[PDB]
């Protein structure tokens, strides 16, 4: 037998009730970081064709690093 | 890097493709190349290009312990890489100093 | 650095004004470029820049 | 100022193809200026194989002295390139090998040796490891295909070019291929695709080896008026910033475009007549000059009738600056063809418009194109059995 | 194969110089015999005294 791809996964997605209550407006003073994450995570997710038309290769992953807190 | 492309060809391309030029000259075939300059100047770009154009297998030796299982279960010497380098001759062993 | 070990040492200087234009001419092909871009001026706008 | 230097190499020079076509026309066969400029291209580039075909097809007198001095230099240069390839294959490396056989291909292509150039380019492609260098050979073959209208060459290399641009995301080369594709689409009467491809590259045009930018915008406007709807025309052509800038230096093409959009039908017919003569002398638009003018006349008649329930013959004749008899004959021809949704009441000289549904037009195409497909299926089974 | 030499193969005498060599959706309307539209329009501009 072949199982459905979404089956057999010990890790589950985030449900609507598991969505954190933290807003963007809750975060203060991270415009450079907010922009880069938007341009590299959420904008390619919705504008993948505009990246292809322009010629930018969207980053597959994003590494966020820095001092704790 | 037109000047640099010519320089690296005379040392990595010609000995592989035309060993007779060096035998006629009576000189030893070159074996070691050092590319030096500021980071991002094309050293890794040119080293990969020559290996691509000469059909020489390109091996990057970063000393990573993540790749040691492929090099060999011993991992006591870096010369254990020569076993997999000989099997893929012609080969180019490339190491980049991060510094 | 001892003679006989490294048979050739090749220098990779930072690209000058003309070499920066060639590198600029190479990586800009992968983009949807409007006709008439003055890549020469942008190269002049980047002194001492790497490829 | 460096626009022409940005374009790909001018091999084969597509101007010669236009020059050769112009002499094939009965009107321009005896044109001394067109002969002189063609001979200048032949003499400068030593196109000995092209001179033989030029004199054979056009029944010219072959200058033995000029041919021999052109053949000798072709032999001398080919010997030089053969020596360079021999030197490269013995001492130099693979890249210097490839540059040696590349220059042999360009010289053969330059002198008009089409069969030799295709073989030389094929051999160069086999041992060319650089992807962009491979795609330059394909663009060379596409230019050769356009030069001789070799459809098998164009279609095969256009498909090969599409693959190469996918592996290496070369948007610059992708933009050039659209201009190459659009030129072929013009040559094969695919104005719907030619308009789409030209409009995409109107702001990214660097293919100066094929044509001038003013000529490219001229073609873009021409294919747009016949293949674009009125809402699509105003957003892309009428309000196009790049097209409008060029139209400042091209008052005739701008007048032709805006006459139809602004419903100036008398001027549009005058402009359409001017456009017709341009396309007759143009090697790309010549096979389709009758079709394009007829379709443009259909557009103007349909545009005038679209907004009105009934228009008198005299008003339509007055609008187009033509006689009533002209408009009656033109309509009766077009209504019979099914391309105008109207009928003429000749006793009262009133043209009443109809609104046939899209279902009927789709059904005829399904019957038409399905029958064309079925004929291929029937013919293929005939080949299979025996 | 039993080729049809019985039927008189009328001599070709055709133009082997790529007379058409095209692939379009060709229709009968392009072959209608008529003057160019410029001549038709020029022959009617002066019919109105212009
Ligand atoms: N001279 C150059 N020409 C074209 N691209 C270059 C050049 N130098 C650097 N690059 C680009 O920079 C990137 C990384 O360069 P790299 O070769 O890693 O630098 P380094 O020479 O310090 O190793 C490559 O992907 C390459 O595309
Ligand atoms: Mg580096």
């Amino acid at each position: 037998d072949v199982l459905p791809p979404e089956a057999d996964s010990s890790i589950m997605m985030l449900t609507s009730d598991q969505k954190p209550d933290v807003m963007y407006a809750d975060i203060g003073g991270m415009d450079i970081q907010k922009q880069e994450v938007r341009e590299a995570v959420e904008l390619p997710l919705t504008h993948f064709e505009l990246y292809k038309q322009i010629g930018i290769d969207p980053p597959r992953g994003v590494l966020m690093y820095g001092p704790p807190g | 890097l037109d000047k640099q492309i010519k320089e690296i060809k005379e040392v990595i391309e010609l000995p592989v493709k035309h060993p007779e030029l060096f035998e006629a000259l009576g000189i030893a075939q070159p074996k070691g190349v050092l590319l030096y300059g500021p980071p991002g100047t094309g050293k890794t770009l040119l080293a990969r290009a020559v290996a691509h154009h000469t059909d020489c297998t390109f091996i990057r030796v970063s000393g990573s312990e993540l790749v040691q299982k492929f090099i060999g279960e011993g991992a006591r010497m870096v010369r254990e890489l020569f076993v997999m380098a000989r099997e893929h001759a012609p080969s180019i062993i490339f190491m980049d100093e991060i510094d | 650095l001892r003679p006989g070990r490294i048979d050739r040492k090749i220098e990779f200087p930072p690209p000058n004004e003309e070499a920066r234009l060639d590198i600029l001419k190479i990586h800009s092909r992968k983009m949807n470029l409007t006709r008439g871009i003055n890549l020469r001026k942008i190269a002049e706008l980047m002194p001492g820049a790497s490829g | 100022e460096n626009l022409e230097e940005e374009g790909l190499p001018k091999n084969p020079d597509l101007r010669i193809a236009q020059l050769r076509f112009l002499l094939s026309l009965p009107e321009h066969r005896g044109d001394a200026a067109v002969r002189d400029e063609l001979m200048a291209a032949v003499r400068d580039n030593n196109m000995a194989p092209y001179y033989e075909a030029l004199c054979k097809s056009l029944d010219w007198q072959i200058d033995v002295d000029l041919l021999n001095k052109m053949k000798k230099a072709n032999e001398d240069e080919l010997k030089r390139l053969d020596e360079e390839l021999e030197d490269a294959e013995k001492n130099l490396g693979e890249s210097e090998i490839r540059d040696a056989m590349m220059a042999k291909a360009e010289y053969l292509c330059r002198i008009g040796d089409k069969e030799g150039a295709l073989t030389a380019f094929r051999k160069t492609y086999d041992k060319t490891v650089a992807l962009g260098h491979r795609l330059d050979i394909v663009f060379y073959l596409l230019r050769i295909g356009l030069f001789y209208m070799d459809n098998d060459l164009i279609t095969r290399n256009t498909e090969k070019a599409k693959s190469l641009i996918e592996e290496g995301g070369d948007w610059d080369r992708r933009n050039r291929l659209k201009v190459y594709q659009g030129l072929y689409c013009v040559a094969i009467r695919d104005f719907k695709q030619a308009a789409e491809l030209f409009l995409d590259t109107v702001s990214t045009f660097t293919s100066y080896e094929l044509m001038d930018y003013k000529t490219f915008v001229t073609y873009t406007v021409y294919v747009s008026m016949i293949a674009l709807e009125r809402p699509d025309l105003r957003e892309k052509v009428i309000k196009g910033a790049e097209i409008l800038e060029v139209l400042h230096s091209l008052p005739a093409v701008r007048q032709y475009l805006f006459s139809l959009y602004e419903c100036r039908y008398s001027v549009f017919f005058q402009s359409l007549a001017v456009v017709e003569q341009e396309m007759k002398k143009d090697w790309l638009f010549a096979p389709h000059y009758r079709y394009y003018v007829r379709e443009m006349r259909i557009h103007a008649y349909s545009q005038l009738l679209e907004s009105y329930r009934s228009l008198t013959l005299g008003y339509m004749a007055e609008a187009f600056g033509v006689g009533v008899e002209f408009i009656d004959q033109e309509l009766s021809r077009f209504i019979a063809a099914g391309r105008l949704h109207c009928k003429i009441d000749k006793v009262n000289e009133i043209v009443e418009t109809n609104r046939p549904d899209s279902k009927n037009w789709q059904y005829q195409e399904t019957i038409k194109k399905g029958d064309l497909l079925l004929n291929r299926v029937q013919k293929l089974s005939r080949v299979i059995n025996m | 194969d039993d080729e049809f030499e019985e039927f008189p193969a009328e001599d070709w005498a055709g133009l082997d110089e790529d007379e058409d060599a095209h692939v379009w959706e060709d229709n009968w309307d392009d072959d209608n015999v008529e003057d160019d539209f410029s001549n038709q329009l020029r022959a009617e501009l002066e019919k109105h005294g212009y």
